[PDB]
């Protein structure tokens, strides 16, 4: 009775580092949502 | 073509003079009407961008936006013809000085000419 | 409608084809991001050229 | 009431008014390929004594 | 892409430098001064193509 | 360069089937070295000696799909007696496509390899036939 | 009725098919002639199109310097 | 062409081929820019000065400039990782990825 | 960094192109290129992280690279010919050398590599103008040497470069990553007709840096790096999101839209030089970018994603600093294309 | 031409600046009224054609097309009123946009003098279809669809672009006039066939052909009513105009090159009608009916005989309007049951009689009953068919036999019977969906009174 729109699991397919994942990426963090990273 | 190394022309004018012997575009000229919905086009599209309204928001922003785009649509067409008219000028120029680059062909009828016939079956 | 439409068809030409895309992108795109895996391609790429193209 | 319905009911003129331009600009068009008027071989025919044009 | 600045104003930025045979400091003429001028007095004004020709 | 091209084409194609196949190998033969000098540079996967593996096996698969084209093409045509002839080299082709599954392991690879490298195979035999330019010069 | 008020006689688009055929004639002819005009001058380059540039002679000095043999 | 044109041209690709090797050490990278840099001065100074081309004696120069000055541009982007990582390890630059 | 200093910086980047441009002695260009990369350095830093410094390192080192090849061939040309002047190469393998050094100031295949990770570092106006700017000088030099250039290794770093941004553009949900793809791919179809015809590209330069500036001036506008941060700009400018799915597809060359004249066109001049297989080739690889770009459309405006609370926050104000020309760069971008003879004004 | 162009552009603006409750009404009546215009296209001569101007002509096998086209739109909107009621008003405007932005490029694409500018309209029609798919689309599968639909399409047309100006190098011109008057026959050779496989198959992929119609039962499936009309009833005919067009160029090269294309057809309309008798879903259905119908057209364009011709434009005419009713049908079952599934709601006859009426008729059209057009052109391709070749009639004849099977299964499913019990909210038709019904309906049954209308120019 109602159009389809996306979900939040539809959603969290578009929010790794990479689209199509695999095993030597899969340790692949995205990046900062500001682009600073901790001094350490 | 590469007219680039034509020789005669001044490293930076928009327009020569030769140009001038040239008709003018009209001022009702179709790609300058479609030069003007452009203008339209981009007026409709700032206001909307800035959240207001649309249609009526700002009449002379968009007065001004389509009689920029006219100006510049006319000398752009106007520059566009004569790189045209430069195109067929050497054209016809080069044609003349080589005749044995282009003889003329023989005229014939088809009344004469054998074409192959190959039926649809 | 099984066998032909809804599997054979479909594998040969879009799947074979998005499978491919996909292998070839993965492919590209996984670069560790050191410059000198990079530098070592463009010494590579430049003895090739310099080799191949005269 | 007039001057508040056209208000609300001027939308309804556009239509109309692109079909009488089109036709214009058909003749407009028409009249840019006048080379052969009166000069076919199938229909090449001398003008009445009041008659300037074959077609218009 | 070339936008012909000098040309068009005569400024002369660059051209001074181009060629052994364009007026060096003191009258110092380049080794090859000669052999330049005669390609350059052959290939003038005639195009790339015909002069490579 | 160009010199193993010329090598190959010097070859007719009815004959010296030795020859021909000696050419393709060296061809494959360096377009797998080449493979394998960009994997390398691009990853370096353990050490010396696993390299020289992998390098090894790039080397020789590349190898075999050339000297299998060749052989299958070049017997096909002498057998045919129909050289310049597109099905010939689409021959070699899928039989080249077959070696290439074979050392894989895979059946389905196999199967497309085939199917693709004959296709193309064909086409490069009619682009030859035609004069297909893969670089065409600036003629105007 | 219907002809008379909506429709003009064949003769009208006879001969407007007549000079729309001879203008697009004349036009593909042209761009036969473009194309050979272009494929000639970019081989021989005796044309005013693919002038490639040349240095001045206007650069050269002409003058004694401080050797005889240049 | 000689072999001292041929020797300085084998210097600046070993001078490449270093700089594209990056064993490690971002400062091993500057240095083989600069090396760059010599052997072109080197061989520019050499043709310029055989040819007897006056007004090109200054060249060299004006490029030595610039490309000093590039240098100095590189070692100051150096400190900076430094100070990012304590160490100018070439590795330690992989935070972006293709 | 200060507003005079950032204006001088970006006016110092300006003229070295311009230098580059107007002058006709190679060592005047080497002077402008190396002018445009001493000032680009702190405009990639003006915001000050360790990505940006990282991705600046990459930058200097690549350009670096890519000028002391530049020198190297401009010497080589003196040898073998005493010339200054910016014309026939006069040799081989110094072209050869020209070309890789050109190459790599671009970003064309294989030395693209820098390319994605620069622009990911760098913020969004610091893409922008890598994206649009930096390739003016690089082009220009390449069309004043065009006869020169062996057209076997351009037409396969073009190949090249255009397979490879489509096959990289494929893996991507940083915004900056695919517009850096974007950017190779377009660079690849740029140089394919150098060798034929430079008119047709100046004319794919031009559009490619008018789309390119409408797609990053609306992603700076909608501040969004990301796939799902622009996933939620439909919940307050959703005007906007629909005009970046329109530029979206532009920039896919499907009609009737602009992004179709440069390719079209291109396509066309090849064919008059009877290439047939080249062409075929490089639209079914533009085929990948189209499908990416599909992908970000289908994300960003034709699909509503989920939202958060916080958002209802920023229904309450509006955008204090507007970006002019933004309209006129969405139009010039989109309903163009039945003004495609103008290309003779040689553009 | 320009005064069926410029109204439908008007179009535009008088959507846009309409009431927030009046802008069906109008957008209809100024429909309407522009279909009765292009009326006047009709009339046409037994000689070339109605040459306008240098841009754009017209003839009888346009005409039609034409006409459809320009009739399709109110028909749209109408059915489109109901499921856009909860639409804000500035997304329904953007609706009937796209709309009209398809309809205006669909009339300059029947018209197109020029090769180039046919392919520019014909690939622009690509983007509003494909933003109604996947914006105003009810199931998560849409954005796939759309994928579908755009990249085989695309994939089929790019080595066409490339065809096309490759001809203009050579021959110099890709004016229609020109291209039928200075023909010259094409060569066997490797690089005439690559050539006319190029020509072929960009307009062999929307037909679609067998074996290249997996796009079709996804993108008519997945889309809204107004998208699933306007795809079964004129984007499908683009491909049979557009070889109808370009076939003149690629003789005698055709009759070797037929054989390929001839079998997947022969074949295809044989297995796509059995897929018809097992189907779960009425749109699927609906849409593999579609590709059965549009390969026997292909098998009459490949034909290539006068008769061939007639029979594949009245075809082409009659599916659209049959499949365009018979998607009516099935969605205002949709709107009431929500389930897309032909075995749930039955026994509808008892319920809904003159929708039951309705239905019998679409399907009776559908089944080929004369003396309807839809069995005029079916008869002109059997009968071209056997003279090519006498065993055709066999796979002919087999796929006349299946047709009705699947149109009456599909009548007897959902109208025969007994009510399915647990369904209570079937209401009684409105009268937006009988006026629909009988504006697809009366055309038909109205043009098998003056077939050579529909004939085309081989009449
Ligand atoms: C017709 C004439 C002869 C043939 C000519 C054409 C030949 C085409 C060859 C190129 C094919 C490319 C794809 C190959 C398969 C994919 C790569 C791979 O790893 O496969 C391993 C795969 C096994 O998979 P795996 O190892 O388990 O996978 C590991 C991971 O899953 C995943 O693996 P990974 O992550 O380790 O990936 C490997 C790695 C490494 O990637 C590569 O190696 C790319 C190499 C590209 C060039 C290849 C050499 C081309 C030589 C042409 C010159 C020929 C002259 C003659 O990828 C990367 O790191 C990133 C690459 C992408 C970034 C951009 C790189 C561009 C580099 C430049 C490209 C070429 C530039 C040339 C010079 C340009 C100058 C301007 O199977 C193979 O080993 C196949 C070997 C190669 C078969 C080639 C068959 C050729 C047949 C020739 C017949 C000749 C007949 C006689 C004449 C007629
Ligand atoms: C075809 C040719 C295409 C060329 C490629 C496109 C080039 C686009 C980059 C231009 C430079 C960067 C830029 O304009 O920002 C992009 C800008 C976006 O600005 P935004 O990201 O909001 O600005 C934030 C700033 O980073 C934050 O700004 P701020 O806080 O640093 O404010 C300083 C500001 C304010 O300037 C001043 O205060 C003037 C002070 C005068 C001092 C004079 C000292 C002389 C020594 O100065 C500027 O914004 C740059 C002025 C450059 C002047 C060049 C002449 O959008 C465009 O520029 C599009 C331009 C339209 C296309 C190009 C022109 C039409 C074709
Ligand atoms: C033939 C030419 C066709 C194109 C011509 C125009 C091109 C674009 C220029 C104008 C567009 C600016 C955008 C503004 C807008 O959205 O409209 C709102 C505005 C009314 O809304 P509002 O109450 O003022 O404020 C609402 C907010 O603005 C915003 O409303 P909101 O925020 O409340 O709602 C948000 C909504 C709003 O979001 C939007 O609607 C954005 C607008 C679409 C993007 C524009 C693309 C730019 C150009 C691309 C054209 C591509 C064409 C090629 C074919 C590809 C097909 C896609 O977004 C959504 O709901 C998301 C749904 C989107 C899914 C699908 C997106 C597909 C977009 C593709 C559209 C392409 C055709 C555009 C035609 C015009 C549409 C206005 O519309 C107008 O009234 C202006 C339109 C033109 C009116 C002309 C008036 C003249 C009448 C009298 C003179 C007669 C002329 C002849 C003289 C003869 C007399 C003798
Ligand atoms: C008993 C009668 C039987 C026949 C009935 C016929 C009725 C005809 C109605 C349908 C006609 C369709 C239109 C066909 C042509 C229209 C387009 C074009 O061809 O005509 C234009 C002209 O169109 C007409 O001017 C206007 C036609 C508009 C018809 C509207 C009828 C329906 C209106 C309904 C309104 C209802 C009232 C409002 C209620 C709210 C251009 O003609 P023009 O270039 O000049 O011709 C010159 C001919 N010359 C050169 C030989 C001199
Ligand atoms: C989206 C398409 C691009 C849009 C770009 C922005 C449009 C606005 C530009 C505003 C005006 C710019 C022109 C500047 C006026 C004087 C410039 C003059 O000095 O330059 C002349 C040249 O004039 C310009 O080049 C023409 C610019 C016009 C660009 C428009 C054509 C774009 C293609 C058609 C798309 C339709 C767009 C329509 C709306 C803009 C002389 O050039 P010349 O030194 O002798 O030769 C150099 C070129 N060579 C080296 C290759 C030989
Ligand atoms: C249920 C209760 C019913 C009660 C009523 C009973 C009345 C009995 C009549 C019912 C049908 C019997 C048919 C009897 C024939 C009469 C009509 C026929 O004679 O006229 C036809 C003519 O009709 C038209 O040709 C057919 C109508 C065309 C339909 C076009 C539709 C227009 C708008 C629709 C939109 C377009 C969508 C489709 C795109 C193509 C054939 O005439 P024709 O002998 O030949 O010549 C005409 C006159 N001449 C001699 C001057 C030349
Ligand atoms: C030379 C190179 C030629 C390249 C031609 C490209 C054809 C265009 C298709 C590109 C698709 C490649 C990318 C791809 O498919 O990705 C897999 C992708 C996964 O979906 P994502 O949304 O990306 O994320 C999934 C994980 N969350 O799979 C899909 O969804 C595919 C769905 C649509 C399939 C489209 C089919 C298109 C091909 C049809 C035939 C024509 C192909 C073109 C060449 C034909 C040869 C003549
Ligand atoms: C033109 C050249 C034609 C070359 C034909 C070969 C193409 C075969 C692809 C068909 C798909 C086969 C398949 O099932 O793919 C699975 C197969 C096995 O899985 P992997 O983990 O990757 O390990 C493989 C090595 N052990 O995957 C592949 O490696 C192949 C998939 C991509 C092939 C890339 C070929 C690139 C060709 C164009 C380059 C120029
Ligand atoms: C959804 C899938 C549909 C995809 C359809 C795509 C296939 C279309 C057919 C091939 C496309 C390219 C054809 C070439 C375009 C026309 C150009 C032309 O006519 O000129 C030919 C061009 O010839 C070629 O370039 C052919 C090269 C083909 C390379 C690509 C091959 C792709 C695979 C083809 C095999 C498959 C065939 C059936 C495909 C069906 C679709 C699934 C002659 O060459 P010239 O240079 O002019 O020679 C004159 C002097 N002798």
């Amino acid at each position: 009775a109602r159009q389809w729109q996306p979900d939040v699991e539809w959603a969290e397919q578009f929010g790794g580092a990479v689209m199509y994942p695999t095993k030597e990426t899969a340790h692949w963090k995205p990046p900062p949502w500001n682009d600073v990273d901790p001094p350490k | 073509t590469m007219m680039s190394g034509r020789p005669g022309r001044v490293p930076l004018q928009f327009l020569p003079n030769e140009a001038r012997s040239l008709p003018p575009p009209k001022l009702t000229d179709p790609r300058l009407v479609y030069m003007g919905f452009l203008g339209y086009c981009s007026g409709l599209i700032d206001n909307a961008i800035r959240r207001r309204p649309v249609v009526s928001a700002g009449l002379h922003r968009q007065l001004l936006y389509v009689t920029s785009f006219v100006f510049f649509g006319y000398y752009l067409l106007k520059r566009q013809d004569y790189m045209y008219a430069l195109r067929d000028h050497d054209m016809f120029a080069y044609v003349k000085s080589h005749p044995e680059d282009f003889p003329e062909k023989d005229k014939k009828t088809y009344g004469e000419i054998l074409e192959e016939f190959h039926p649809v079956r | 409608s099984s066998l032909l439409d809804l599997i054979w068809l479909e594998t040969i030409l879009p799947k074979t084809t998005s499978f491919i895309q996909m292998k070839m992108s993965i492919m590209v795109s996984n670069q560790k991001g050191l410059i000198k895996l990079y530098f070592l391609s463009f010494l590579i790429t430049i003895m090739i050229s310099m080799t191949l193209f005269n | 009431n007039v001057l508040q319905i056209v208000r609300d009911h001027w939308v309804h003129i556009l239509v109309p008014v692109g079909f009488v331009f089109g036709c214009y600009l058909d003749r407009r068009s028409d009249e840019k390929l006048t080379a052969f008027r009166n000069k076919s071989l199938l229909f090449k025919r001398e003008l009445r004594p009041n008659e300037e044009v074959t077609w218009k | 892409p070339f936008f012909d600045v000098q040309k068009r104003l005569g400024l002369d930025l660059d051209r001074w430098m181009t060629i052994q045979s364009a007026e060096q400091p003191h009258k110092i003429p380049g080794r090859c001064h000669a052999f330049e001028k005669e390609w350059i007095e052959c290939a003038h004004g005639i195009g790339g193509i015909r002069a490579e020709k | 360069a160009k010199t193993l091209l010329h090598k190959y084409s010097d070859i007719p194609e009815g004959t010296e089937c030795h020859r021909k196949a000696y050419a393709s190998t060296s061809i494959g033969g360096a377009t797998g070295l080449i493979v394998s000098a960009y994997s390398i540079a691009l990853k370096p996967p353990a050490s010396f000696l696993e390299g020289v593996a992998r390098t090894g096996r790039y080397t020789f698969t590349s190898a075999a799909i050339g000297a299998i084209f060749g052989l299958t093409s070049c017997i096909s045509a002498q057998v045919r007696e129909k050289p310049d002839d597109p099905l010939n080299y689409f021959i070699g082709g899928c039989a080249g496509g077959l070696t290439l599954g074979a050392r894989t392991r895979s059946y389905g690879i196999g199967a497309a390899a085939c199917a693709y490298m004959g296709l193309t195979a064909a086409l490069v035999k009619m682009g030859q036939l035609e004069g297909w330019q893969v670089f065409a010069e600036p003629k105007v | 009725w219907i002809a008379r008020t909506f429709y003009d006689g064949p003769e009208k688009n006879y001969e407007k098919t007549m000079a729309i055929l001879q203008i697009e004639a004349e036009k593909a002819e042209l761009r036969l002639k473009e194309l050979e005009v272009r494929r000639l001058m970019r081989a021989r380059g005796d044309g005013p199109w693919y002038q490639y540039p040349t240095i001045d002679k206007a650069l050269i000095d002409h003058s004694p310097k401080t050797t005889p043999d240049n | 062409m000689p072999l001292v044109y041929m020797n300085i041209i084998m210097a600046f690709a070993i001078a490449l081929a270093g700089l594209l090797m990056y064993r490690s050490h971002l400062m091993s990278s500057l240095l083989c820019l600069e090396g760059m840099m010599l052997s072109l001065f080197i061989m520019s100074t050499l043709i310029i000065l055989n040819t007897h081309f006056t007004l090109a004696n200054m060249m060299p120069i004006i490029l030595l400039v610039f490309a000093a000055c590039e240098a100095a541009l590189g070692l100051s982007l150096l400190v900076m990782v430094s100070n990012t990582y304590g160490t100018d390890y070439v590795q330690n630059l992989n935070l972006l990825q293709c | 960094m200060n507003p005079i200093i950032y204006t001088t910086l970006i006016m110092t980047v300006m003229s070295g192109t311009m230098l580059v441009m107007i002058s006709s002695h190679w060592l005047l260009i080497w002077i402008g290129f190396e002018m445009n990369l001493l000032a680009m350095i702190p405009v990639l830093m003006k915001n000050f992280n360790p990505r940006a410094t990282e991705a600046a390192t990459k930058y200097f080192l690549t350009q670096a690279t890519a000028s002391m090849m530049l020198m190297m061939a401009i010497i080589i040309n003196l040898l073998y010919s005493g010339q200054w002047t910016i014309t026939k190469m006069f040799n081989p393998v110094a072209m050869t050398m020209m070309t890789m050094a050109l190459a790599m100031k671009l970003g064309l295949s294989p030395f693209h590599f820098w390319v994605p990770e620069v622009t990911q570092g760098i913020s969004l106006q610091a893409g922008l103008l890598l994206l649009t700017w930096q390739k003016l000088a690089p082009l220009s030099v390449l069309c004043q040497i065009s006869q020169s250039i062996n057209p076997n290794l351009m037409l396969t770093m073009a190949m090249l470069s255009i397979l490879i941004g489509g096959w990289g553009g494929l893996n991507q949900t940083q915004l900056r990553k695919i517009m850096a793809y974007s950017s190779i791919a377009h660079m690849g179809w740029m140089t394919a007709v150098l060798p034929y015809n430079t008119t047709m590209t100046i004319l794919n330069l031009l559009i490619y840096i008018t789309m390119t500036l409408a797609m990053f001036m609306l992603l700076i506008h909608s501040s969004a790096t990301t796939t799902l941060s622009l996933s939620h700009t439909w919940n307050k400018m959703p005007v906007i999101t629909s005009l970046m799915m329109v530029t979206l597809l532009s920039m896919g060359g499907l009609p009737p839209l602009s992004g179709f004249m440069p390719k079209w066109m291109i396509i066309q001049e090849m064919t008059k030089n009877e290439s047939i297989i080249m062409p075929t080739l490089m639209a079914m690889t533009a085929l990948l970018n189209l499908y990416f770009y599909m992908r970000l459309a289908y994300s960003s405006s034709l699909t509503m994603f989920p939202s958060t609370n916080n958002m209802k926050m920023k229904w309450q104000f509006e955008h204090t600093k507007q970006m002019k020309l933004l309209p006129t760069m969405i139009v010039l971008s989109t309903l163009v294309l039945p003004m495609t003879p103008a290309l003779s004004s040689l553009n | 031409m320009l005064k069926i162009i410029i109204p439908t552009t008007m179009l535009l603006p008088m959507t846009w600046m309409s009431k927030h409750n009046m802008i069906w009404i109008n957008a209809t009546v100024h429909s309407l009224l522009i279909s009765l215009i292009s009326l006047s296209l009709l009339n046409q001569l037994g000689e070339n054609s109605l040459n306008f101007s240098l841009t754009f002509f017209s003839d009888s096998l346009s005409a039609p097309l034409l006409v459809l086209t320009t009739w399709l739109l109110p028909l749209m909107l109408m059915a489109s009123q109901s499921h856009l009621s909860k639409e804000t008003t500035t997304r329904k405007k953007l609706y009937i946009t796209m709309l009209i932005l398809l309809q205006l490029f669909l009339i300059m694409t029947f018209t197109a003098t020029e090769l180039i500018l046919f392919y520019i309209l014909f690939e622009a029609t690509l983007v509003p279809t494909l933003i109604i798919i996947t914006r105003w689309g009810n199931q998560t599968e849409r954005l796939n669809a759309g994928l579908y639909f755009l990249f085989y399409t695309l994939a089929g047309s790019l080595p066409l672009l490339v065809a096309l100006v490759y001809i203009q190098n050579t021959t110099g011109s890709l004016n229609f006039l020109i291209i039928h008057y200075w023909s010259h026959p094409l060569s066997n050779s490797w690089s005439n066939i690559f050539m006319w496989l190029a020509c072929i198959m960009a307009f062999m992929v929307k037909m679609p052909l067998y074996g290249l119609h997996l796009w079709l039962p996804k993108a008519h499936v997945e889309a809204p009513i107004a998208g699933s009309m306007v795809l079964a009833a004129v984007l499908l005919k683009l491909g049979g105009y557009g070889m109808m067009r370009i076939t003149t160029i690629l003789n005698p090269l055709t009759n070797y090159m037929a054989y390929p294309f001839l079998m997947l057809s022969m074949w295809g309309m044989i297995m796509t009608s059995s897929i018809c008798l097992r189907q779960t879903d009425l749109k699927s259905l609906i849409a593999y009916s579609s590709v059965s119908h549009m390969a026997l057209v292909i098998v009459a364009i490949m034909i290539q005989t006068p008769w061939s011709f007639m029979g594949a434009t009245a075809l082409m005419i009659a599916h659209g309007l049959t499949s365009s009713m018979l998607f009516c049908l099935a969605n205002t079952n949709y709107e009431r049951v929500h389930s897309r599934t032909m075995i749930l709601a039955r026994g509808l006859q008892t319920l809904l009689p003159l929708m039951a009426t309705w239905w019998l008729v679409a399907s009776l059209t559908n089944l080929a009953l004369p003396p309807s057009i839809n069995l005029i052109g079916e008869l002109f391709i059997i009968t071209a068919s056997f003279s090519w070749s006498n065993i055709t009639i066999i796979l002919m004849g087999m796929n006349m036999m299946i047709t009705a099977l699947y149109s009456l299964y599909m009548l007897i499913t959902t109208q025969r019977g007994k009510y399915t019990h647990h369904i209570n909210n079937i209401k009684p038709s409105f009268t937006r969906e009988n006026a629909l019904m009988a504006l697809h309906i009366l055309p038909l049954l109205l043009l098998t009174l003056n077939p050579k209308m529909i004939l085309g120019p081989l009449y």
